[PDB]
């Protein structure tokens, strides 16, 4: 995920070249994460060693 | 130093000073001159015992609901003044109170 | 809970205010302490708080003129304010603090922020 609410600012740079820069962030400033599981991954892993 | 004017049996609606950016943890406080403040509303809708359920706030889900605290049956004892303390993810430590609200009926 | 407070009313300009406010009932251990101020025609201003562990932090706007102290060996909360101005003759108040603590997100981020919560008040005392 990217949990944090990002807004499309158009610049305008150009005829018909729109340069779509990140505006105002609102909401969290909040860090992008994964979940690999933890359980599966015990498991996987350990197939992985065998 | 906000004054608001409702009347009695009304719901009152006070709305703070500051406004909402990201998630917020909302405080909310009674002051009768000459006497102690009260602790009414902490993480936004929690009530203390000894604070009646006449007094209400707004939950926190999701973003863009203003932060108002809610007085329903207004009686001759709500005549104080009405302090929102506000804490958010993004303005840091808040070391002030912001401003007060006069309220009279 | 109960906090009783009480000051010397009045002292010359750059001379140390000292309030003592005493606490009963229940332990020290268990809770976070603080200091309230009240200019008269303006709102609360926070002068700081204690910690358990003797650290506490000031304000930006007071300019770090402020010191909150404590002294377990008696079973009281301690305030010292010295170059005093008339723009501090106000009400005092005294109150403990409940960190609260709000999760907006991943706790192992660092993504959370501490809220305090003040419950139970002293009566306030008027020094000029
Ligand atoms: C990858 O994995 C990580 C690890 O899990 C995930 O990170 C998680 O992210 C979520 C984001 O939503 C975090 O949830 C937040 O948790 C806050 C704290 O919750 C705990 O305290 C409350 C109150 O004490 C309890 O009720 C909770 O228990 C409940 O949830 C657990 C979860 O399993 C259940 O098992 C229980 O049975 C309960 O159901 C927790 O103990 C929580 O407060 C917060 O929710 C508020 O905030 C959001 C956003 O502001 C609001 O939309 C929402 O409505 C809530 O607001 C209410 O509550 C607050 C409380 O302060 C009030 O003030 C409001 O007024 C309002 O009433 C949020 O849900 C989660 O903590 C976090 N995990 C860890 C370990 O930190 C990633 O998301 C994940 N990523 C992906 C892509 O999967
Ligand atoms: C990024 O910086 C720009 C600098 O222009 C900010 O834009 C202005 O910010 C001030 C606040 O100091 C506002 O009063 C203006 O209205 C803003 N102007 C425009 C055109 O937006 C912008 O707010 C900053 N963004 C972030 C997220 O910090
Ligand atoms: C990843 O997220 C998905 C949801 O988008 C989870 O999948 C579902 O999870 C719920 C409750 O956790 C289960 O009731 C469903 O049966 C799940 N669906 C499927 C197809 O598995 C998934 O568990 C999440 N995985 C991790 C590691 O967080
Ligand atoms: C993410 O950002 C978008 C755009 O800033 C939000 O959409 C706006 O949401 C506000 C309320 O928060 C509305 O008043 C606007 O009308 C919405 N505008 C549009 C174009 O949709 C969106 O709500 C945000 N989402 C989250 C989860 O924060
Ligand atoms: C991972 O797997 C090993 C062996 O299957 C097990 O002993 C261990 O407790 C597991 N750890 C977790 C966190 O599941």
């Amino acid at each position: 995920t990217r949990p944090n609410n990002n807004t499309r600012k158009s610049v305008r740079i150009g005829p018909g070249q729109w340069f779509y820069a990140t505006g105002e962030i609102i909401g969290d400033i909040r860090e992008a994460h994964c979940n690999i599981s933890r359980e599966t991954w015990n498991s996987t892993l350990i197939q992985v060693k065998e | 130093v906000r004054p608001l004017s409702v009347a009695l049996g009304e719901t009152a609606r006070i709305s703070c000073g500051r406004q909402a950016l990201g998630s917020r943890a909302v405080q909310w406080y009674q002051h009768r001159p000459g006497q102690a403040p009260i602790l009414l509303i902490y993480n936004n809708q929690d009530r203390p015992s000894g604070i009646p359920e006449r007094f209400s706030g707004t939950p926190d889900i999701n973003f863009g609901t203003r932060a108002t605290l809610t007085i329903s049956g207004v009686e001759a004892g709500d005549e104080a003044d009405y302090y929102c303390h506000m804490w958010d993810s993004r303005s840091g430590f808040s070391w002030s109170f912001g401003g007060a609200t006069r309220l009279t009926v | 809970v109960q906090l009783q407070e009480s000051g010397p009313g009045l002292v010359k300009p750059s001379e140390t205010l000292s309030v003592t406010c005493s606490v009963s009932g229940d332990s020290m251990n268990n809770y976070y302490w603080t200091w309230i101020r009240q200019s008269p025609g303006k709102g609360l201003e926070w002068i700081g708080y204690i910690s358990d562990r003797e650290s506490a932090t000031y304000n930006p706007s007071l300019n770090s003129r402020v010191v909150i102290s404590r002294d377990t060996s008696k079973n009281q909360l301690s305030l010292k304010l010295n170059s005093v101005t008339p723009a501090d003759t106000a009400v005092y108040y005294c109150a403990t603090a409940r960190r609260g603590q709000r999760i907006y997100g991943v706790v192992s981020f660092g993504e959370f922020f501490y809220y305090y919560s003040m419950d139970v008040w002293g009566k306030g005392t008027t020094v000029t």
